[PDB]
């Protein structure tokens, strides 16, 4: 009755590991656009169809805030943003003294844009030429060592030299699939209302991830995927006020953004063959850049967020408030709609406190009112708070429009000892990972360990 | 339904069917342990990770025996300190992943015994061929 | 002919000698299936192509049997739907390249039958050792 | 000796223990023949050097036989021109490195004979199973 | 000539322009085949073929 | 010279450095060692030097 040990190869067991995942684009945008699309040029074109397992009796622990896959995505986005800005223009020649006044286009003042004139260098090194272009505010700063005269300079001259984004390159969130190498497997949850940690009783394997979109914004995720059964509120530690609260929605609110005025676009020849595109005129009238949201739908989407958020904060009215003040990047909702980088003021989107009873007045009555935000625009943007990573977005002729499904709110909680009947929830965000962490909440990477040992009570004849 | 073309030819689909039943399907999972400008490093090191991982498992099975059969009896008896369960408990109730949590203990001690016993067998086979 | 060492001097030198004679010199071709600043990618990916190609063919032979031997009969019957010729026609008239044009049909079906029949054999060997 | 692990766990610990005793420790050196931004070529080409070298030695043992047992009798008798010594001299006095410096001659002639004799054996096994 | 389109680099005078012959090879696992029939019009079969 | 006397090794060089703005040049100084400093190419033995 002696017992003998045996060995098996190819058994289904696994352990977590930090490998290097890869991409695996959608393989539909790989015509000439392969070299055009930002954040897709390095991806392999493949066709990662799903898998229907559903393992059965598996009970796998998941965690979102200790995930490393999101950090690999973040590193990929950083290193592939730099890779696309390498082969085209540096705007060092533009770092000159700008003699600028208010534009005063056709007998009328425009409050936002300055008509700057500067001595640009022609192709021939000897001869300089006087040239002009309409620069926004924010992009322009008064120059030092002068008696408040009309002498100005670009924002970044005192910190770095910004490269113009290659105008052939396109800023669009083409979906990205992440795949683990051979010998590893990607696991994903299937339970509904997953709060970001703890076991998932229904687990699946997949060759690659769902078509994640590399959208970057702040205070409102957008064009993302939606929950299944109900609004899901998700935070590392709700009792800690420093944690972002990813309020994943079930139903999408729709936002419509635009830039009504009919900008032109003129090219300034600099150096041997390089060109610099800047606005030349506004052939029309003056506008306000704005974004429109339905008031009824936003009331519903704050009432339901109040109901779901009151479960973790029982016996309390819920109060929303505007952001906490600071620069445009910190306080305002960012975009890249149509290639232009808006900065929208989210007050009074997050305003008012909704009673704990949550009397839902949505009914047959007509409530077609729309809440209209108003938005600034920049061109010289320091990306991800890296001043060395700055770039200049070329202007775009014509007026812009940008439809979009929203959201998952990136809230933050506030309130002292004094209130304690209602808690103040402000918009937050602006960090990179939180925009992509909200879609990698399902997934997990595991290393297969296919070599195992077990008893059988049987000997090898020898 | 759905069939083997997903149920194991995807991956790992016997992960909850108990090792009595999961040990029947081994081949199609073993078949998938190998099939693998700075981003070129993200492909080359992804390729080479799979290749070296695969060979470093075939290295052990060639040293232990018997050799590449996917199931081998080893003629190494169980030490008393490892004896925690009856065989009826294991193959009929537990899963391979569950069993890995218990038998991960002592694991580096087993591999030495398997390696050493193979040298004795190979030397003995030479003796038999010499005497014969 | 020409000595067998030169019959696959680099490769393929028996490509026109009919499979009755080409199958006698397999090793002199099998030996050479492995022997492999941005241009560093033109060498590394040339190396890794050879290595992964080689292992991905040794993977199948270890699964089908018997295990790696360069010739293995498989105990899988030659189905009627695949039965187009008599054995006298095949081994005495057709080259390996010519035969590949006909038998490339059904090919992915054969590999499944070979793979699964190995698990049945190995499980049976476990039964025999247990009963013996 | 001393336990084989203590002698040999790093590398080459039996490099001076004569061929008789050095042949007992083979595995723990065989196990160590495979282990593992533009500056990273010193890692990738260091990895790929080990992998290709390892397979290019396992390729031969699969062609010669028998197959990867780490000790094989080959059924290839010694040609008269190779004959140098009595067997008592070799295994009891010479070290493996010392023996390599003598039998480094004739080496590329042996490998052809081992390769050819395997095809004859495999063909014979085909004949036996066909007749049987 | 090129001031209005690009900036031209001077060729390194140490570098030499000469057609030194180049041999192309296939990696392991592939083979190069070449024709031997004379007056080959560029397409169609070659009844005499060689590996290199 | 430093407050009354001269350091034998170092030179109190002064030069017109570019500001961040391409148009404006600023006069600037720094104490360069000798060995690092050479008299300027073909001048009449003046106090003009280069790196």
């Amino acid at each position: 009755e002696n017992l003998w040990v045996t060995v098996y190869y190819g058994v289904p067991v696994w352990k977590e590991a930090k490998t290097t995942l890869f991409c695996a684009s959608d393989a539909r945008a790989y015509e000439k656009e392969v070299h055009n699309v930002w954040a897709t040029h390095a991806c392999v074109p493949t066709d990662p169809s799903p898998q229907e397992l559903v393992l059965g009796n598996v009970t796998e622990n998941f965690n979102m805030w200790k995930n490393d896959m999101v950090d690999q995505m973040h590193e990929d986005i950083i290193s592939l943003w730099d890779q696309s800005l390498k082969p085209c223009v540096k705007l060092t020649p533009l770092c000159v003294t700008l003699i600028c006044s208010d534009a005063t286009v056709k007998t009328g003042t425009v409050e936002e844009m300055k008509n700057c004139s500067f001595n640009t260098t022609t192709e021939i090194r000897d001869k300089e030429k006087k040239e002009y272009a309409l620069f926004y505010k924010p992009d322009i700063v008064p120059l030092s060592e002068t008696n408040n005269t009309s002498e100005y300079r670009l924002i970044n001259c005192n910190t770095s030299a910004c490269t113009q984004a290659c105008p052939k390159v396109t800023f669009e969130p083409i979906p990205i699939h992440y795949c683990a190498p051979a010998g590893y497997a990607i696991l994903k949850c299937n339970d509904e209302t997953f709060n970001g940690t703890g076991p998932c009783s229904n687990v699946s394997t997949v060759q690659c991830t769902h078509g994640i979109r590399p959208v970057v914004s702040t205070q409102l995720l957008l064009n993302g995927s939606l929950a299944e059964k109900e609004i899901v509120i998700r935070s590392e530690n709700l009792t800690n006020n420093a944690k972002i609260i990813i309020v994943h929605l079930h139903t999408p609110v729709e936002i419509v953004c635009t830039r009504p005025n009919n900008n032109t676009r003129k090219s300034v020849r600099i150096g041997p063959g390089q060109t610099f595109y800047a606005t030349g005129d506004i052939i029309g009238d003056i506008k306000q850049a704005h974004c429109n949201i339905s008031e009824e739908k936003w009331n519903d989407t704050l009432q339901k967020v109040g109901i779901e958020l009151q479960k973790h904060f029982p016996n309390k009215t819920i109060k929303y408030n505007q952001s906490a003040g600071g620069d445009m990047e910190i306080t305002t909702h960012s975009f890249n709609c149509g290639g232009e980088f808006f900065y929208c003021n989210t007050s009074n989107l997050f305003n008012g406190t909704y009673n704990g009873t949550y009397i839902s007045t949505n009914s047959s009555a007509n409530s077609t009112s729309t809440i209209t935000l108003q938005c600034r625009i920049k061109q010289i943007i320091n990306m991800w708070q890296g001043v060395g990573r700055c770039m200049y977005a070329p202007p775009i002729a014509g007026n812009i429009t940008c439809r979009s499904n929203i959201t998952g709110l990136l809230l933050t909680r506030d309130g002292g000892t004094n209130s304690n009947e209602t808690e103040t929830f402000r918009p937050a965000g602006g960090d990179m990972r939180d925009n992509w962490r909200s879609e990698l909440y399902k997934y997990k990477v595991v290393k297969i360990e296919p070599l195992g040992v077990a008893p059988t009570r049987c000997k090898r004849r020898v | 339904a759905v069939g083997i073309g997903a149920v194991f030819l995807g991956f790992l689909g016997a992960a909850g069917s108990t090792m009595g039943a999961a040990s029947m399907t081994l081949t199609v999972q073993a078949r998938n342990l190998l099939s693998g400008t700075v981003w070129g490093i993200k492909q080359l090191q992804a390729r080479v990770l799979a290749v070296e991982r695969y060979l470093r498992d075939q290295q052990l099975l060639g040293i232990w025996g018997c050799s590449g059969k996917l199931i081998c009896c080893t003629n190494v008896p169980w030490n008393s300190s490892w004896s925690n369960r009856n065989l009826s408990e294991i193959w009929d109730n537990m899963t391979w992943l569950q069993w890995d949590k218990e038998i991960s203990n002592y694991t580096q001690i087993i591999y030495g015994l398997l390696e050493e016993s193979q040298n004795q067998q190979e030397k003995n086979e030479q003796d038999l061929l010499a005497l014969d």
